[PDB]
């Protein structure tokens, strides 16, 4: 068991979505999860939670900082340090939310005509790309209705071939029927990210 | 450098619907770094959006202002987001009926309620005005400029290329000091 | 450290591009990697290469035989059988592998660019859409013309389980962008995709403006 | 609909060679059977997918082939289906193509050349749909749909839709030159 310390931005789904958001410390690879001790940079009390083990044996405690959200989004600097009997000198990592980000180019494409010529299901693909950080939310709307989690895909948050600055782009398709893309009723993809100014942007498409 | 893609889009959100809500009040509260004011009105959650100089001016929150909203989008959470269009708690009240010349020459006019107008509330007016009646963003009918005319020769323009600047929503004018409005449509 | 045994296939792109394309049966989660043995069945083919000892995701050691010369036979339906001695364990053990019989070709969709982006006259992207596949490997390379792409130029996502009312079945995005100057004078751009279910191994669709 | 007019047009119109003299053992490539050939500087693919798997169990020794290209894979190998006649002078085959001049039905009489006894119904196919796209607009515009029929002595007959390509497994498919008795082409107005 070799011990790692890493800290997790705050979910952009609560950031953006949730009441609470949380920094979590997690330390890894604990032959025996007892007597971790975690102090953080003068807040609010981090609750530790219980152990657990990882992949391969050995076991992991975190350490959620609860009620983070609005440091999070002022420009904080989080700082988490992990003491253990099983490390030489405790463990140390350093997390703030990010300068130098980029709004998400949000783009929703029509179905291949050959689709449209079969009459059964028609593919809309939404693209959200040139954006930074990678994390971004995907959501999908039938007229003014969202549309549940399992009618549709959403690829994960990638790196672009770039020349340059470090931009990601994310993909998502939604299959619906024929019929109602060809009865002229709306479908939108809805982007979700830090760097956008309402948090949330939409495309909206139709025939 | 100017193009007709984006049409559909300015068309669907001036044509939408918009809302003139008084006495709003709401502490300011933190969302992604923005500012922003949650209300409830008419049964439906907004989440308005202070980006301007009304950020400054909102500090503390809404205490019983006059908000001209539009709708961004709803998120998921079904709150309306909206962007600037507040204007002063106002213990006074007249009609100021403007003249609006639009060039394509035609005469209109534009009724403004308050003695405070966010220019949101006349962008979004007087645009839902020219796509209603004068063909804008429809077809090949995209830019144009509003030019609004104070007392004095001042004047201040709007582009109708792109949709109003967030944070300019949160300007607001005298509608004493109104003189007129201008109009220019550049069709192709 | 706790051993398990893995039996891979041939990558597609061996299969479908190279001339040797192997399976691969690997030991991991031991404590000290010597002393291991591989039987493979059929053992008709090529000799079996052991490689040199591995760390895995957990400090513990790792050995794996690649079965070379394994294209033909798998492409004939033959099941392969991968039995594993070592020390560290009390009994051998076994992992199958065979090439999958309830397979679907892609449906091939190339994209245009957003309109948005033909306003820029910068770079506009073009989306290849494979979607219905299964199973999940997949292909996937661009050409302008005639003349092949480097990938450095285009990002392919990972194939990934489509929404199913029934049977599973796979899709992948691609992402190419071009200079917008090429793109509107004229030229074609065309994905190709490789799959074990397609006729061919490899279909095309090429794109312009029409 | 016509959304695929120009893929038909881009095949239809590319170039077609008639190979003869080929030999080839059959090699496994993605469980169907190949045989690989270089011909003029080209490497060929040619997929054997009709009954001819079962003609050419062995490969070629020494028969004319009729490839079209499918695709050039990214190894660079031409990939094609079938076409394959047998080991062992030119014959003009005639030609009826009933089109529609606005409000008038044109039929005109055309014809083309092969250069074999056995020919394969990839060769017909193709060389005939060349000419459709070449002299009479086919999978331009509007023109898509249609019918080829090729008739033969005693009364047999075979068809193929212009609407898609020739099936793969038809391109393995022969015919004698000497029992075609007419073929018959109506260009579908759409
Ligand atoms: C902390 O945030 C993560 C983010 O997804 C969430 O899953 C978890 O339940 C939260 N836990 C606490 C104690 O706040």
């Amino acid at each position: 068991c070799h011990p790692r310390l890493s800290l997790h931005r705050p979910a952009l789904e609560d950031l953006l979505l949730g009441s609470e958001a949380n920094l979590t410390c997690t330390l890894t690879g604990l032959r025996d999860a007892s007597g971790a001790t975690f102090t953080w940079t003068s807040g609010k009390s981090a609750v530790q939670g219980p152990p657990e083990r990882d992949l391969c044996g050995c076991y992991s405690v975190s350490s959620v900082l609860p009620g983070s959200a609005q440091p999070w989004n002022h420009g904080e600097t989080f700082t988490c340090t992990a003491a253990h009997p099983e490390l030489k000198t405790p463990l140390t990592a350093t997390l703030s939310k990010s300068g130098n980000t980029f709004r998400p180019e949000v783009h929703l494409l029509p179905p291949p005509s050959e689709e449209l010529a079969l009459n059964e299901l028609v593919t809309l693909t939404c693209l959200a790309r040139g954006f930074s950080p990678k994390d971004v939310l995907v959501r999908w709307l039938q007229g003014s209705q969202e549309l549940p989690r399992e009618k549709y895909l959403t690829w994960a948050s990638r790196q672009e071939p770039s020349q340059g600055t470090t931009t990601f782009f994310v993909y998502s398709i939604l299959r619906v029927a024929a019929e109602d893309w060809k009865k002229g009723d709306t479908f939108s993809c809805m982007v979700g990210h830090e760097a956008l100014p309402l948090a949330f942007t939409q495309k909206t498409i139709d025939r | 450098v100017q193009h007709l893609y984006d049409i559909k889009d300015l068309h669907r959100y001036y044509s939408s619907e918009s809302f003139e809500f008084s006495n709003i009040s709401g502490k300011v509260e933190n969302y992604n770094g923005s500012n922003v004011v949650r209300f409830n009105q008419e049964k439906q959650n907004h989440q308005l959006f202070l980006l301007g100089e009304d950020k400054a001016k909102y500090k503390q929150g809404l205490q019983g202002q006059d908000v001209f909203v539009v709708k961004e989008l709803i998120d998921p959470n079904g709150r309306l987001s909206t962007v600037g269009g507040v204007t002063k708690k106002n213990n006074q009240s007249s009609e100021t009926n403007i003249h609006l010349l639009v060039n394509k020459a035609t005469n209109d006019s534009f009724l403004i309620n308050k003695e405070e107008v966010s220019l949101k509330e006349l962008d979004f007016k007087i645009r839902k005005q020219l796509v209603e009646k004068y063909g804008l963003y429809q077809g090949t009918s995209k830019y144009g400029k509003i030019t609004i005319i104070l007392n004095g020769g001042k004047k201040q323009e709007i582009d109708l290329g792109d949709k109003l600047q967030f944070e300019r929503m949160g300007d607001v004018l005298n509608s004493k000091d109104i003189n007129k409005i201008e109009v220019t449509l550049k069709q192709i």
